RNA sequence: GGAUUUGGUGGAUUACUAGCUAAUAGCAGAGGAAACUCAAAGAGUGCUAU
């Protein structure tokens, strides 16, 4: 960031220093502190360390007994 | 399994059975207001004494929070163990805490709030049991500092492993992190029953919504190369929207239609599900915000579609839903605007629509197409219609005049028209 | 201490599941019925610490693993190339003893070795006598030896004449040895008298498992013939002998409360109020008709296809620990265990510092070995 | 005579009981904070024994009944197939027999 | 052409319509040899027998299954209990559910229905959009999950109380050689058998939620567990 | 049915004051305490030396 | 689109006669870095330890 504003506070200077009819607005300060910011947003964003994602494992199966109905209880005689 | 394993396993089961005075101090230090010897050195009551006044607070601000005086902060809670309590009696405790973690959603920000849950973390290990719940309604404070706190004093559950690397960290985790947890499909299901339920309960508030959408975004703008995974966004998050929908609070209709239209750019989709989708957009359109949003989703969802009936007219029921919570005159105000987006082929479905249902309001179809310079299918097809028209009704002086501006305008293409058709 | 008392003149407590105790009970004893498949190194003998607080568990193949199993914390793992039959804990669950092929080793609480007692040769059965600091072992060399784990010396050594030796039980009233010999008699034996204090005839067979109630006053003993029988020891009366098994005894165990368990292969079998003189409480299988004086088992389940190595109820718990072929499982047995424990003698939310500080103390008090008598009450006459 | 209401109060203090909160707890609902179409006469008359097989010893009420008649036989076998099998949600409470639902039935005609 | 067998009885449907009932001589003897009594239905009474099926609880009652419609006869008697209504699609597969009194009837053209029978009513209808049902199948593991497989050998998972597709699977046999012929849950655990004319046979299981709390919503997708399969054509 | 087991409160046995002294539970019942006069010999043996 | 590395699971690594069970039958060398990590100890110190 100090690279960065460096080059855009000579931007804003040599506007600021030289301009014959400058506005006192500060507006060529504005978008480009709005630039840095942009700048600095995307930069403080980066994370160096990994970050883990969740762990996917395929644990073992096996089936359990499950208690089922019987057809025999249907059948029956009158 | 190693033996190691499935003693692991029994060790997370048995996380609070508070069995010694060693683990006793880890689960009393925990704490959201004070560190951690100190922590160890305060008892229930002054936590409970704090917290009550911390209620009473919130029921100024907000009344439906004196509700869990009765139930959570009673002065009897201070002998509720849960470790002791059976699973019948546990989940009616979780369902009244889950609540509870709603209406604390949003006032976050309020001092009061961070000292009445901590009677919910002292008192009942929320953070250790109801790990999910909290964090999900507590996401959108990713920077402030209550959050990063939450982080020091608990274990991550499997899906929100992204965290790890910021718990007990001096930077809070970063915009960019936020979206990689979005990124997995199972957090976004897990997410979508958060939002369900507070869509239920009318819980939402701006803050919410505003960094859902906007996350649920950056998920897109993420994966806009890969389209099978897109393909795989679309049962979910298209749901998602369509429960903001239903949503009265004009707040989460809006929310939605940022939703949709991104969708659409990002994913061409059939015309049904377009014209199911504006269906939905209108049958609960009643904000005037929401009016002004849906009228600009509403093209752009046209403006997505590349197939035969691009510019089709609108389906009789669809036609009149949309003439009734958008005037003509409401339309042309949007016509008359110069920042208009382009919504070419959305009013050639209209003017169509309107040729083949509305014989009263052709002469607006003249109005309509001078304020906007439609293309030249767009024109012949129009002019297609409108040949159909002069067979079938009677003349008038409006149509005869339709038919005059398009003389005005591009003569050679008329004749085309006419020399195809009659 | 808990019960399972019936509402209804129908509803059986035999007929209750473990699934559904499981199900009545809070969270915290749902966990405590943890279940361990271990397939490979099985069978495994099970064995709990004095105060409950540790496991110390034995594949026959040669795994040994000692860990808290409440808090969830393995504190030794041995994976010796061997065959390892028995094991127990010393006077605390720092120190383990474990009967291994050839020898009986012992063992630190990371598991590191710390002797190998060259003069414990073939042992089958281990106990530990708390009070006296003394450890026990018997095989088939008909040998019984005393060793003092505190000076390390070999206390004496004593001569069955009867064989192998299948089972080994203490007395924890007056800390007297009980071996089975293949005659199907009960030897009582004590470190400084050359011969058997008591030979009991308990079997027309070898006596498979020996089990004493902790008053001392109550044993249960089943041989290999199809029988089971219970004794006053005090008195030396039979009291029971049930005749009815449907197979061969295995393992017995007697409880804090005085619960009967019995294990005949998976077979697991509970019965309640059955160590008394009355003849009612004899234990019978089924129900006569529904008749009240008929003793009906109170609790039984079913370990599908897993022969049962060993039963451990669990010190100060509501739980039966079984070793079986394919690991450990404990079992929801309400009013089992001894709901009021005394913190003097064992603590089973001891911390280390009053624990080592316990250490000591029993150790100025270590009663001598000579002092064990068939009479506790024997110190103090006049001679 | 019964205990007054300001006895109970305080007897709820001394002895710490919990069950007022508790059924506080199970009252707890989230949303006030914020025909035989045909018959078998068959079945009337048959009457089949318990007894014989061991499966349809437990659907006894009572140790004395042995025999029992096809309709009762039935809703005994039924309660016995619903342990089996509990009942799920869709079945009983949920039937099917501009809407804003549009976009939930498109979505699950489309694949 | 389709074989039911229920308690004590064996029914056999022939092409021409013939439903044959063979009883056992003995209660105790293990399989049914003797012959009961013969049941034909007409074309009046109902179209092509689709499957012989036996719901629980039904005292010697076959759930005939027509294209047509559903039949309802008691083999004891060998009478037509009740016609179930017509159906506008011919049915193409038959299923009774794990409830009491509704069957899964699966039509040519995309069509589930839950029809209740006790009823005699339609209680819910799943709509599949150009596709024809080959094989239903309901989960019993606890999770009211319904499986339905077409002959474009794609498999799909619904969650009956959500309404929602938990998930596809595409293209898991050949549409060449009949789709999914066959695919059925396990009785009382989360796997899914599935086969196909492909000459292979595979094996599904539903993985444990990954979520602590609202684990139907997070529902993890079917993932292959084993297969065995050979050559799809002459070696 | 009536089912009751055993029921240990963590915070009695443990007390939440990290300075508090854990409850010390005491039961008579003879059968807890084996060798009744064995053991008050060796500690009068030991007084002695 | 290409290349490098790697986690997990599936099938074999012994020649394919059904499951479950309580079964004569019932059932179905010297080192280094990280810590709200896990242990084993030593010393000192603090707090009515009455």
């Amino acid at each position: 960031i100090a690279r960065v504003l460096a080059a855009k506070a000579a931007v804003s200077l040599r506007y600021d220093a030289l301009a014959e009819d400058r506005d006192d607005s500060g507006d060529i300060g504005l978008e480009s502190r709005a630039k840095v910011e942009n700048r600095l947003s995307q930069l403080e964003g980066r994370d160096l360390r990994t970050t883990p994602k969740v762990v996917r494992e395929a644990k073992k199966v096996e089936m359990t007994e499950a208690r089922a109905y019987n057809a025999d209880a249907d059948t029956a005689k009158a | 399994s190693s033996l190691s394993d499935q003693l692991a396993q029994v060790a997370s089961n048995n996380a609070t059975v508070a069995l010694d005075r060693k683990r006793r101090q880890k689960l009393h230090s925990a704490s959201l207001i004070y560190n951690s010897k100190t922590a160890a050195t305060q008892d229930y009551d002054f936590i409970f004494e704090n917290a009550s006044k911390a209620l009473e607070e919130l029921s100024q601000i907000e009344p439906k929070f004196a509700i869990f005086s009765r139930t959570l902060f009673s002065e009897s809670s201070i002998s509720l163990d849960r470790n002791v309590q059976t699973k019948e009696e546990i989940k009616d405790l979780d369902n009244a805490i889950n609540a509870y973690l709603l209406l604390a959603s949003s006032k976050w920000y309020l001092a009061p709030t961070l000292h009445a849950t901590e009677w919910l973390v002292r008192r009942f290990q929320i953070h250790v049991k109801n790990t999910e719940m909290l964090l999900l309604s507590t996401l959108n404070y990713y920077q402030t500092p209550v959050f990063k706190r939450i982080l020091s004093i608990i274990k991550l559950p499997p899906l929100f492993n992204c965290l790890s690397n910021f718990v007990r960290s001096e930077k809070p985790p970063t915009a960019l992190t936020m979206i990689k947890l979005f990124n997995d499909m199972d957090f976004l299901k897990l997410y979508t029953s958060y939002l369900d339920q507070c869509i239920k309960h009318n819980a939402t508030y701006t803050n919410q919504l505003l960094f859902t959408t906007c996350c649920f975004i950056n998920v897109v703008a993420f994966n806009s190369n890969n389209d099978e995974k897109l393909n795989q966004l679309v049962p979910i998050l298209l749901e998602i929207s369509a429960k903001l929908l239903a949503s009265k609070s004009k707040d989460c209709q809006i929310a939605a239609h940022t939703i949709l239209v991104v969708f659409a750019t990002a994913l061409p989709l059939k015309k049904t599900i377009i014209l199911a989708a504006m269906e939905t957009i209108l049958s609960n359109l009643d904000a005037k915000e929401a009016k002004h949003s849906a009228l600009l989703t509403i093209c752009k969802l046209f403006q997505t579609l590349k197939g035969q009936g691009n510019v089709d007219q609108l389906p009789s029921k669809i036609f009149k839903l949309f003439d009734s919570k958008f005037d003509t005159v409401s339309i042309l105000t949007f016509l008359d605007k110069e920042d208009k987006p382009v919504c070419d082929k959305f009013i050639t479905s209209y003017t169509r629509s309107i040729a083949r249902y509305d014989r009263s309001k052709l002469n607006i179809i003249l109005s309509l197409l001078k304020k906007i310079r439609l293309e030249r299918y767009e024109v012949r097809l129009i002019i297609t219609d409108l040949i159909y028209l002069s067979e079938i009704l009677e003349d008038k002086s409006q149509l005869v005049e339709l038919f005059e501006y398009f003389i005005s305008i591009n003569e050679d293409l008329v004749l085309k028209c006419l020399k195809s058709l009659g | 201490n808990g019960y399972l008392e019936p509402e209804n003149e129908l509803e059986k407590t035999f007929k209750v599941q473990q699934s559904e105790i499981k199900s009545s009970v809070d969270v915290s004893t749902a966990n405590k019925a943890l279940d361990l498949s271990l397939k490979e190194f099985g069978p495994y003998h099970i064995k709990y610490a004095k105060n409950g607080t540790h496991l110390l568990i034995t594949g026959r193949k040669g795994h040994v693993a000692s860990m808290d199993w409440r808090k969830g914390q393995l504190r030794a793992e041995l994976f010796l190339n061997e065959t390892c039959h028995s094991a127990t804990y010393l006077q605390n669950e720092q120190y383990f003893a474990v009967a291994q092929k050839k020898y009986t080793f012992i063992y630190d609480h990371e598991g590191t070795e710390l002797h190998r007692l060259k003069q414990h040769i073939e042992a089958r059965h281990l106990d530990f006598l708390p009070y006296h600091y003394l450890l026990v072992t018997a095989g088939e060399t008909g040998w019984l030896k005393y060793h003092d784990v505190s000076t390390g010396q070999l206390v004496s050594e004593l001569r069955t004449k009867a064989g192998p030796t299948m089972a080994m039980a203490q007395n924890p009233w007056n800390a007297v040895m009980h071996l089975g010999h293949s005659n199907g008699t009960v030897s009582l034996w004590s470190p400084s008298m050359p011969e058997p204090l008591v030979k009991l005839l308990s079997a027309r067979g070898p006596v498979n498992s020996i089990a004493i109630d902790r008053s001392g006053y109550y044993m249960a003993t089943t041989g290999a013939d199809r029988s089971m029988k219970i004794w006053d020891i005090r008195n030396f009366k039979q009291l029971h002998s049930v005749e009815s098994l449907p197979t061969p005894g295995t393992n017995v165990s007697i409880s804090d409360t005085g619960l009967l368990a019995l294990s005949r292969g998976p077979h697991v079998t509970l019965w309640k109020d059955a160590l008394k003189l009355s003849g009612d409480s004899k234990p019978c299988f089924g129900s006569m008709g529904g008749n009240p004086h008929r003793n009906t088992p109170y609790m039984s389940h079913l370990f599908a296809g897993n022969k049962v190595e060993n039963l451990g109820f669990v010190p100060f718990e509501d739980l039966l620990g079984v070793g079986h072929q394919t690991g450990i499982t404990n079992l929801i047995v309400p009013g089992a265990g001894e709901a009021n424990y005394d913190a003097l003698e064992l603590n089973p939310f001891e911390t280390k510092k009053q624990r080592q500080e316990q250490e000591v103390r029993t150790l100025l008090n270590k009663l001598p070995a000579d002092t064990i008598t068939l009479d506790p009450n024997s110190i103090g006459s006049v001679d | 005579p019964p205990p007054d209401e300001e006895e109970q109060l305080l007897a709820k203090f001394v002895f710490g009981d919990t069950t007022d909160l508790q059924e506080n707890l199970a009252k707890f609902n989230a949303d006030f904070i914020f025909e035989a179409a045909w018959i078998d006469s068959d079945d009337e008359k048959i009457k089949v024994p318990i007894l014989v097989t061991n499966k349809t010893k437990k659907l006894r009420t009572s140790y004395n009944e042995s025999k029992i008649n096809g309709v009762h036989y039935i809703n005994r076998l039924r309660s016995q197939f619903e342990k089996i099998y509990p009942r799920p949600k869709w079945v009983d409470d949920e039937s099917d027999s501009g809407d804003i639902n549009a976009l939930t039935k498109i979505l699950s005609t489309t694949y | 052409e389709h074989l039911c067998i229920f308690g004590d009885y064996l029914c056999a449907s022939t092409d021409d319509n013939s439903i044959f009932i063979y009883k056992k001589s003995d209660p105790q003897d293990k399989y049914p040899s003797e012959f009961y009594t013969k049941l034909t239905v007409t074309e009046i009474q109902g179209g092509e027998i689709v499957s012989l099926q036996h719901l629980a609880t039904y005292l010697n009652k076959l759930t005939v299954v027509t294209k047509s419609n559903v039949l309802l006869f008691n083999v004891r008697t060998g009478k037509l209990v009740f016609t179930s209504n017509e159906f506008p699609d011919q049915i193409t597969t038959a299923e009774p559910a794990p409830v009491l009194d509704i069957i899964a009837l699966g039509t040519v053209t995309g069509e589930v229905i839950m029809f209740n029978m006790r009823k005699g009513k339609r209680i819910r209808t799943i709509k599949i959009p150009q596709s024809r049902i080959s094989s239903l199948s309901f989960r019993t593991d606890g999770s009211s999950h319904l499986s339905v497989g077409t002959s474009s050998g794609d498999l799909i998972f619904y969650d009956l109380d959500r309404r929602s597709r938990i998930h596809v699977l595409k293209n898991i046999h050949r549409e060449s050689y009949g789709g999914v012929t066959q695919a059925t849950f396990l009785n009382g655990q989360p796997i899914i058998v599935t086969s196909g004319g492909d000459n292979s046979l595979k094996e599904y299981v539903f993985d444990p939620s990954l979520s602590q709390g609202s684990g139907d919503v997070v529902v993890q997708p079917p993932r292959y567990l084993r297969s065995r399969g050979g050559h799809s054509q002459p070696p | 049915m009536k089912i009751k087991t055993i029921k240990r409160s963590a915070d009695d046995y443990v007390p939440v004051k990290s300075t508090q002294e854990s409850q010390m539970p005491r039961n008579l019942n003879p059968e807890l305490h084996p060798f009744e006069r064995a053991r008050e010999y060796t500690k009068a043996l030991n007084a002695t030396k």
